């Protein structure tokens, strides 16, 4: 069945069935044995995508559309839930914790001549 | 600079006097010693570039080349004795000196002072070049190849003959020492918006830009492997080699008459890389392997700032015997299977061991694993192009996984996986296909301890 | 019947891997990062042979 | 099913070659016809480093920097002799 | 060592035997190489699938489809083993 | 040299049994003998306060109005 | 986790407070002359004893008697077990008077909200 | 050394989880044909249940003996 | 992988290769023994009735059923061996599987040591040449008349003749190069 | 839930009508088409086991192959829309994108350079 | 970085409950526990970080190389549907492999819990993603889940392993190495924590249920598992949830986004870039 005539060069080269060499019969004593092609059957034109190291098309216990919506469902609901959190966070009962000095001022590397606004702590 | 350039024309009456069974170690050992003298270039203790004579100079651009031209016709001539070596004693010596030739050419190409010099050398170069691809091309198709390489290189080629002529009429003199010290400012008018074409593009011709890139695949596809080594080692980098010293002059307008390549480079560099991702033959992913990081370069000689520059030199250098050494390994494949198809011959590893350690460093060197020189060259490079646009990352990121993609296919499907059944027998490796190898990677170690000689005009 | 190179792999892999512990500049830390990539890549697929260890 | 009778004979006597074949690949007796040291590698090569470290590292500037020694309350600096003031006491004993 | 020792085939010839005579429809005083499973012994068309899973499991491989549907011969499945294991005695 | 088993419960070296029980018994001695000298594996050992029974006046809650 | 989340993100945030400010309210609001927090160790000290900014709390100064005792005792890892409590209680100390800060914000915030009502007299 | 197997007879399904479920096919009235096979996994050596807590525990009766003596020196 | 596949699949095996699948993805979901002994005698009786079904409508309406039931409960990580394919170690020693024409490129000084070894392999390959003519022309020979062909391969029908197309059934690389 | 093929995790053999088909004309192509096989496995068996050979077993279904993909495109096209439009989309459409992203870039990056507001600190390198 | 941490934490855990080959069940714990790395990095504690680094080394090597042990003694069984009483018939391997697998789910007074709950309890500590809070803390649970999956299936049931038993783990260059690990596995905790340097101010107040959170989740994940264990054993069918394939099979994320990507790159250069 010769590739659709669009001119797009695939000329008389047949349309073979897009199906990857992953489920080509794993035990027979295929010539070429990686390719799981023998010698003389029609190559496929994509096989170079087909091949075993690369896509497969095998079929799949759960159908593929369960699984896009499925995958993408988890994806969504986490990266929601997430977001659910961000807005309601879970912090301890405790206030700030207090830096002696301004805030160690000049030890985070604050301006030695310029004195900062004192920020004190006091006690309870 | 004449002793490496008379003793090299010398070889030629060696080539042809010598006795038929002697005429190759003549020629071969011979060289080796021409590239022992080219070294002395290298000694520079100072600054000022070496303008040995009136035409001839080498300053820190074409001295990292002139050595490297030198060195590959040694190789050259040994990855060639087996094919030619079926030949009849008279084609033997014409290959021998048509190799010889082309070094003394890019020899001088690449140490000409004068700039249409450097075109008239230029050019010629094709000569020896498309004798080498026509007589002995093995396809039927290389009486096309051959055209594509000498149209494309030759309707580029006239408009910098018209534009050199141009400039001397303007300044008065094509000689690049001055040239550099004179005021040439174009004025971006539309007419000087063409000069600066004109001058770049013979350049970006044989330099494959994203645009003209066709020449490449189909020539070296059926050249034979010295004359594929030769285009992707030293006659491609011509065309870098030449955008680096014309571009001193039309300084003004590659500010904004660049983003058209530029942007054709960087898009290119990724299609180029991809389709490298599912060709058949293996000639034909080297040769676009070889595109794709040669994209890389006039989209460094372009933005033109310091690292760019010797980014480019660091990366001409060490794909160009990267590349050989690639091409060089595919002839060995080619010879003992008698197909360049990369689907057949799986396995090798198992009964090639050796050859399949060469195969892995030439891979290591085709994407960038750090202690090389390649990846210094791209690190620079790439973060010239990320200060002309934060986004270049995108493209130049998009390139970067696409080569670590195919560099290993070409290992994973011709190196490793179940042998293939019963192909000819392969036969055992001779010490020469190994040796013409050990002799391109044992230099691209060597020069990745002290980068800095390679390193660029700029630094 | 080639455990000396495994071994030669392993020891090549720990060098890799101290070199991008103790890496001041970078550039070293990327000689380390892209190091054990390549040797991983070298002994995931041991047994080259198998198309799943390639895959 | 069932095997074919003629085809329990392309089994039957290629499985007969095989076994020869797996006999004949039996090494013959003499098939093969081939025609403290710890110190030593951890001695040896620590001169050499040594020797590298502490006259040329050392030698040249800033190869070998290390961060300040700590100097807590009440603990004598060796190279000027001073002593470091011992700090303000701690009032509570609360445990 | 760890791997343990090579089947030699006077032993694979035993084993499965030896798991024969403990399926409970074949006789296990009858049970004689040579001795069909659908013609002699009685098994049925379902049963074959059964003796050769056990054997799969006895020696710890899987004994291809179509190289199954004929396991027939106690001993079949003796010789196909061994070939499959490489067992030159 | 071990010998191969069919359907019996492989012989075992004295070494064996005696290494096994033994690394498992210092794994269960360490264990004890932490616990029993560092037990803050709870409480660790300063106690949450109540932070509900904090008389007004030690956290400044003035006397409303 | 905790309950007082609840109160704020479940029911009503009026009157719990916001992690981000909170001293929210007046610093000597409820106390004539509060006592400030006091430093026994001195900002060289610190910076001689190269403690990691973080670790300069008000309790750096027990802090730096551990590691005193770390760097002498150096073979025996086991032996400055009682600096580390002493460390660690301080730091509980504090931990609590940051709780207590906190307690003492919700409770004032609880002023506003009851005193508002009652000031909020009908008329 | 020309390997011996256990004699065949040895295996029974009584006395074993595979009795019981021989019991209820029994019931359903299948014969369950191959639980012979399957017996020496529970016939012997293998035939003691193993309970969570004895591998936790295993060996805990030492290590507290050990404990206890260091703890006295 | 040594017999040759059949063209079209009949109704039995296609019933009995399922009784394979069937019962071996039914011990990934009984991971004890006793349980799957059990809930696989079950499973028998589901193909053990309608075993007599004389409908061939019907049969493959039972089997059509049977393969959708199958599908939609099967287990996602079934228990496939070791090295089988598909399995852990398939296709592992493969990488020490050489195909066996390469010890015909060794340089005369490996081929010294080993001596006997060759002795015998020189006996082989006469064996090899000495019968591919009595070989090739028994397959041609006995090329039944032009119709359906099928992969399956003559035996030897003469004493001396070596069954055909045997070289590489015999004399092919150990499984376990080790 | 019935199994769904995609052009990806396609229908398996079993699940497969067609599968479950002994409409005698099916079977008759079933039972042609291992006569293809077969001759072609006998084409390759009785060359590669051919003891006397040196040359290379060529398996030229693979050599059509190449050349279709790489030698007999250009013979056969046809300058089609889906085909051109499709055809400027792939080669100016990026390439006129990414222009409108640098040039967007490049020229942000000169004003704010002009205006004084681009740090470049500690960046004494290009 | 705390969010992904926390979402391959829980999901790379979840993945680990169904998964049926002893190799790949180590290997998604790896990835968890880094998942647990990755989070503490992510709530800016980097010391602990690395604390937990070193100690995640030692026990993650020691259970790997364990089931290298059952694998190379067993012929080649990678998948714990037929190995079984690894316990009694190889004691060696089984008490490092439950050393191990109680550093994995931090034991009190073993290398993961010097390092495991200071992590934990930071988590519950400071202000952080509600969703992300508790996702770590049932990863936690998994942890001890899959954990418990490993000893049931792999050492504490009947034997299923093929019929000859020829299992050997005599030979020095087994045990001294594992040997060697388990001590490190048992002690090191101990020495790297009281030994480094004092750093991140800890917070040792907590209310007691946040304070011993570590240990109750661990305690109870493994009797949730144990229970699920148990129940496999009768003579009833349970299967799997709709869910637990979705578990079974590493969440789709490899049945999808490894088919398509793949697809879709190379059919647009062959197709698209290169040919037309
Ligand atoms: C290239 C320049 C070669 C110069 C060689 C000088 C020595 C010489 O006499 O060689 C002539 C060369 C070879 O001649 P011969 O040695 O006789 O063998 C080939 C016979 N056709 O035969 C030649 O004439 C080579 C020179 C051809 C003319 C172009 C020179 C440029
Ligand atoms: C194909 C690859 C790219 C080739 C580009 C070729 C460009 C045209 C040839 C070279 C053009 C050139 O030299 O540019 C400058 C020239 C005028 O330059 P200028 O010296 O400023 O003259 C005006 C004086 N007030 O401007 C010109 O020369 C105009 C040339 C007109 C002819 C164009 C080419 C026709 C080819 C047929
Ligand atoms: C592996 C990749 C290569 C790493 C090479 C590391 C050593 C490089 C080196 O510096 O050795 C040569 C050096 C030559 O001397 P020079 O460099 O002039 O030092 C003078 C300092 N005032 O030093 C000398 O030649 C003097 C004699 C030195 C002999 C011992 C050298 C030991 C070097 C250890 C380096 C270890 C780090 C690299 C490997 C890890
Ligand atoms: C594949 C990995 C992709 C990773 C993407 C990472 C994106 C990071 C964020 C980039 C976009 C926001 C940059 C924000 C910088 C500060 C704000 C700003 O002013 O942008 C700089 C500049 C102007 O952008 P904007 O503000 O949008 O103004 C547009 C006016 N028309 O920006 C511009 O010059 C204009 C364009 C901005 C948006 C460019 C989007 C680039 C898309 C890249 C697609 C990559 C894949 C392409 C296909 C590959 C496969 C074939
Ligand atoms: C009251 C006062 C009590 C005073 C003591 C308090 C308890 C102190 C306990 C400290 C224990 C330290 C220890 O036992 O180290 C063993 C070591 C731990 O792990 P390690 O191999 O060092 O790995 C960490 C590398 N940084 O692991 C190893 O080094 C493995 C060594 C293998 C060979 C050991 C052979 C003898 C085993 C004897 C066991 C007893
Ligand atoms: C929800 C979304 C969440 C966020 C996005 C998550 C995904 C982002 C992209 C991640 C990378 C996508 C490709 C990953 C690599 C891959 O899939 O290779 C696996 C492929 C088949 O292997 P597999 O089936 O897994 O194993 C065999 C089991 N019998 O093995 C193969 O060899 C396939 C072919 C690989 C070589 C060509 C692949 C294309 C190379 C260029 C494109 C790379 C991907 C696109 C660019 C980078 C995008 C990040
Ligand atoms: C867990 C996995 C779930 C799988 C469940 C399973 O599919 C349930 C099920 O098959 S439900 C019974 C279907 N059972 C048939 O489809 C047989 C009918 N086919 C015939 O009867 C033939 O006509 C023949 C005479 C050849 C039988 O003879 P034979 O036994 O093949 O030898």
């Amino acid at each position: 069945e010769p590739y659709p005539d669009d001119g797009m060069g695939y000329g008389d080269y047949p349309m073979l069935p897009n199906r990857s060499q992953h489920e080509r019969d794993p035990w027979y004593q295929w010539d070429h044995s990686e390719l799981r092609m023998n010698w003389g059957e029609p190559i496929h034109w994509d096989l170079d995508m087909y091949i075993r190291n690369r896509v497969d098309t095998s079929p799949t216990p759960v159908s593929w559309d369960v699984m896009c919506k499925h995958l993408f469902g988890f994806v969504a609901f986490m990266v929601f839930m997430f977001w659910v959190g961000h807005v309601f966070p879970s912090y301890q009962p405790v206030g700030p914790k207090q830096y002696p000095y301004n805030n160690l001022y000049l030890e985070r590397g604050g301006d030695p001549t310029k004195e900062p606004e004192p920020v004190v702590h006091y006690d309870i | 600079m004449l002793k490496i350039i008379l003793p090299s024309l010398m070889l030629l009456p060696l080539t042809w006097l010598s006795s038929p069974k002697k005429t190759w170690t003549n020629v071969t050992s011979y060289s080796f010693l021409i590239s022992l003298t080219s070294l002395t270039l290298l000694w520079q203790t100072d600054e000022n570039y070496k303008n040995f004579s009136n035409m001839f100079s080498s300053d820190p651009l074409s001295t990292p080349l002139i050595i490297l031209t030198a060195w590959l016709l040694p190789l050259m001539l040994m990855a060639s004795q087996n094919h030619l070596k079926k030949d009849n004693n008279v084609l033997q010596k014409l290959y021998i000196s048509m190799l010889i030739s082309l070094q003394i050419l890019l020899i001088m190409t690449f140490s000409a002072t004068e700039l249409i010099m450097f075109y008239i050398l230029f050019e010629a170069t094709l000569i020896p070049t498309l004798i080498i691809i026509t007589r002995w091309g093995n396809q039927t198709e290389r009486l096309n190849a051959g055209i594509y390489f000498l149209f494309y290189t030759l309707i580029g080629s006239i408009p910098l003959l018209i534009a050199l002529i141009l400039i001397q009429n303007h300044v008065g003199t094509l000689n690049l020492m001055i040239l550099s010290f004179t005021t040439h400012t174009l004025d971006a008018s539309w007419s000087n918006n063409l000069l600066w074409l004109a001058c770049m593009m013979a350049f970006l011709i044989k330099m494959p830009l994203y645009g003209v890139h066709l020449w490449l695949p189909k020539a070296h596809v059926e050249a034979p492997i010295a004359g594929s080594m030769i285009l992707a080692a030293i006659l491609l980098k011509l065309g870098s080699y030449g955008m680096i010293r014309i571009s001193i002059i039309l300084d003004p307008l590659t500010k904004y008459m660049a983003y058209p390549f530029i942007l054709l480079s960087l898009w290119g560099m990724i299609m180029t890389s991809s389709i490298c991702l599912r060709q058949t033959d293996l000639k034909s992913l080297i040769a676009y392997s070889s595109v794709s990081h040669m994209a890389l370069v006039i989209a460094s000689i372009m933005i033109q700032t310091p690292w760019s520059f010797m980014g480019a030199t660091m990366l001409m250098i060490a794909h160009g015997l990267t590349s050989s050494l690639l091409f060089c390994l595919a002839n060995s494949n080619y010879e003992r299977i008698h197909s360049r198809t990369m689907i057949m011959a799986r396995g090798l590893q198992m009964v090639f061991p050796l050859m399949a350690t060469w195969w892995l460093m030439a891979s290591l060197a085709n994407l960038a694993l750090p202690p090389s020189i390649n990846l210094m060259g791209e690190l620079f490079i790439t973060m010239s192009l990320f200060s002309w646009s934060n986004f270049t990352i995108i493209l130049m990121g998009i390139n970067i996984i696409i080569t670590g993609m195919y560099s290993m296919y070409m290992i994973i499907t011709t190196q490793r996986g179940k042998l293939t059944n019963h192909m000819i027998n392969l036969q055992p490796s001779h010490t020469r296909e190994l040796t013409l190898m050990a002799l391109h990677m044992i230099p691209l170690i060597l020069l990745t301890t002290s980068p800095k000689l390679i390193t660029g005009l700029t630094m | 019947p080639n455990i000396n190179r495994f071994i030669k792999y392993l020891t090549l892999f720990l060098i890799t891997m101290l070199i991008l512990t103790s890496a001041n500049n970078m550039f070293q830390l990327f000689i380390g990062w892209e190091g054990v990539g390549i040797m991983s890549f070298l002994l995931i697929g041991w047994w080259y042979g198998r198309t799943d260890a390639n895959t | 099913s069932g095997y074919t009778p003629d085809e329990k004979l392309r089994l039957q006597q290629l499985r007969e070659l095989r076994r020869r074949w797996l006999k004949d690949q039996e090494l013959s007796p003499r098939e093969p016809v081939l025609p403290l040291f710890a110190v030593s590698h951890v001695l040896i090569p620590m001169w050499f480093v040594h020797y590298y470290v502490k006259y040329h590292m050392a030698t040249k500037p800033y190869t070998i920097v290390s961060s300040k020694p700590r100097i807590f309350p009440g603990d004598t600096i060796l190279e000027t002799g001073e002593v470091i003031p011992p700090m303000r006491d701690f009032p509570d004993q609360h445990h | 060592y760890s791997d343990a020792p090579p089947l030699t085939l006077d032993g694979i010839k035993d084993r499965v035997l030896y798991v024969l005579k403990l399926y409970d429809k074949i006789d296990p005083e009858k049970l004689s190489v040579n001795s069909h499973f659908m013609k002699d012994l009685g098994l049925d068309s379902l049963d074959q699938v059964e003796i050769i899973m056990a054997m799969e499991d006895e020696f710890g491989f899987e004994i291809p489809d179509i190289d199954a549907e004929k396991l027939m011969c106690p001993q079949e499945i003796v010789d196909y083993i061994a070939d499959k294991k490489d067992v030159y005695e | 040299h071990i010998q191969p088993r069919y359907r019996e419960f492989p012989q075992l070296t004295r070494s064996q049994v005696i290494q096994g029980e033994f690394l498992s018994s210092l794994m269960w001695f360490w264990i004890l003998w932490r616990f029993w000298h560092d037990s803050d594996a709870v409480l660790g050992h300063f106690s949450y306060p109540d932070p509900s029974q904090w008389t007004d006046e030690e956290l400044g809650i003035p006397p409303d109005d | 986790m905790g309950a007082h989340l609840t109160r704020r993100y479940l029911w009503d945030a009026s009157v719990e407070p916001d992690p981000e400010k909170i001293p929210s309210f007046p610093p000597d609001l409820g106390f004539p002359e509060r006592k400030e927090r006091v430093m026994v160790a001195t900002q060289q000290e610190m910076m001689d004893a190269q403690l990691t900014l973080q670790q300069r709390d008000y309790c750096a100064h027990y802090l730096i008697r551990l590691l005193k005792c770390k760097r002498d005792s150096f073979p025996n890892f086991l032996a400055c077990k009682h600096e580390q409590h002493d460390w660690d209680y301080c730091e509980h100390l504090d931990y609590v008077k940051r709780m207590k800060e906190f307690e003492r914000e919700r409770r004032l915030l609880q002023r506003k909200k009851r005193r508002a009502l009652k000031e909020a007299r009908v008329a | 050394g020309k390997m011996e197997l256990p004699d065949y007879r040895q295996w029974k399904i009584e006395g074993t989880p595979l009795e019981t479920v021989q019991k209820k096919l029994a019931a359903r009235g299948l014969r369950d044909p191959w639980a012979r096979n399957e017996a020496w996994r529970y016939m012997g050596g293998f035939a003691g249940n193993i309970t969570f807590p004895s591998v936790i525990l295993k060996g805990f009766k030492w290590g507290f003996a050990a404990f206890v003596v260091a703890l006295g020196a | 992988a040594f017999c040759a596949p059949p063209a079209y699949l009949t109704h039995q095996q296609k019933v009995l290769r399922l009784y394979k699948r069937a019962l071996r993805h039914l011990e990934s979901w009984c991971i004890h023994r006793d349980k799957y002994r059990y809930f696989a005698c079950l499973m028998r009786a589901r193909f053990e009735e309608h075993k007599n079904e004389k409908d061939m409508m019907r049969a493959t309406q039972l089997l059509r059923e049977a393969e959708e039931e199958f599908w939609q409960n099967q287990h996602p990580q079934p228990y496939i061996f070791p090295d089988s394919p598909g399995g852990t170690s398939f296709e592992r020693y493969e990488c020490y599987k050489v195909p066996e024409w390469c010890l015909d490129y060794w340089h005369p000084s490996e081929k010294a040591m080993y001596p006997d070894y060759f002795s015998k392999r020189e006996q082989w390959k006469k064996l090899r040449m000495e019968s591919w003519d009595r070989e090739v022309k028994q397959l041609q020979e006995e090329t039944s008349p032009d119709g359906i062909m099928t992969e399956a391969l003559p035996p030897a029908r003469r004493e001396g003749d070596l069954p055909p197309l045997w070289w590489h059934i015999v004399t092919r690389p150990r499984e376990r190069p080790t | 839930s019935k199994y769904k093929p995609a052009p990806l995790a396609t229908l398996p053999s079993t699940l497969d009508p067609a599968e479950y088909d002994v409409s005698p004309e099916t079977r008759r192509a079933q039972v042609e088409r291992l006569s293809i096989r077969a001759r072609l496995k006998r084409e390759y068996l009785l060359q590669y086991n051919d003891p006397k050979r040196v040359s290379h077993i060529e398996d030229p279904a693979l050599i059509r192959w190449t050349y279709a993909r790489s030698a007999n495109i250009y013979p056969n096209f046809r300058p089609t829309p889906k085909n051109s439009l499709l055809g400027a989309v792939a080669g100016f459409g990026p390439l006129i994108f990414w222009y409108y992203v640098f040039k967007t870039d490049r020229d942000r990056k000169e004003r704010l350079i002009q205006e004084g507001k681009l740090d470049r600190k500690f960046n004494i390198s290009y | 970085m705390l969010c992904l941490g926390a979402l391959t934490t829980l999901f790379t855990a979840i993945c680990a409950l169904t998964q049926n080959d002893i190799k790949k069940i180590i290997a998604f714990s790896t990835s968890s526990q880094l998942g647990l790395m990755m989070v503490t990095l992510g709530m800016n504690q980097p010391h602990l970080a690395f604390l937990h680094i070193c100690t995640h080394a030692f026990f993650k090597a020691m259970l790997f190389m364990c089931s290298g042990s059952i694998i190379h003694s067993l012929a080649d069984e990678q998948d714990i549907r037929k190995m079984g009483n690894i316990t009694k018939i190889m004691p060696f391997t089984s008490s490092c492999l439950v050393i191990g697998s109680l550093a994995l789910t931090g034991m009190p007074f073993l290398t993961g819990f010097y390092s495991k709950d200071l992590i934990i309890e930071a988590i519950n500590t400071c202000n952080t993603n509600a969703w992300a809070l508790l996702i770590t803390l049932i990863a936690t649970s998994m942890t001890a889940m899959y954990s418990m999956r490993i000893i049931y299936f792999v050492t504490m049931t009947k034997p299923r392993f093929p019929p000859l038993i020829s299992i050997n783990e005599n030979d020095p260059d087994l045990m001294n190495p594992i040997k060697r690990l388990a001590f490190g596995s048992i002690f090191a905790g101990f020495v790297i924590s009281y030994n480094i340097p004092p750093t991140s101010i800890p917070v040792l107040t907590m209310p007691w249920f946040l304070k011993t959170t570590a240990l109750i989740i661990s305690v109870l994940g493994f009797l949730i598992a144990l229970e699920l264990n148990n129940l496999t054993m009768k003579l009833s069918m349970n299967k799997a949830n709709p869910y637990s394939s979705f578990s079974t099979l590493l969440g789709f994320f490899p049945s999808i986004i490894h088919r398509i990507t793949p697809m879709k790159s190379l059919n647009l250069s062959l197709k698209t870039s290169l040919t037309l």
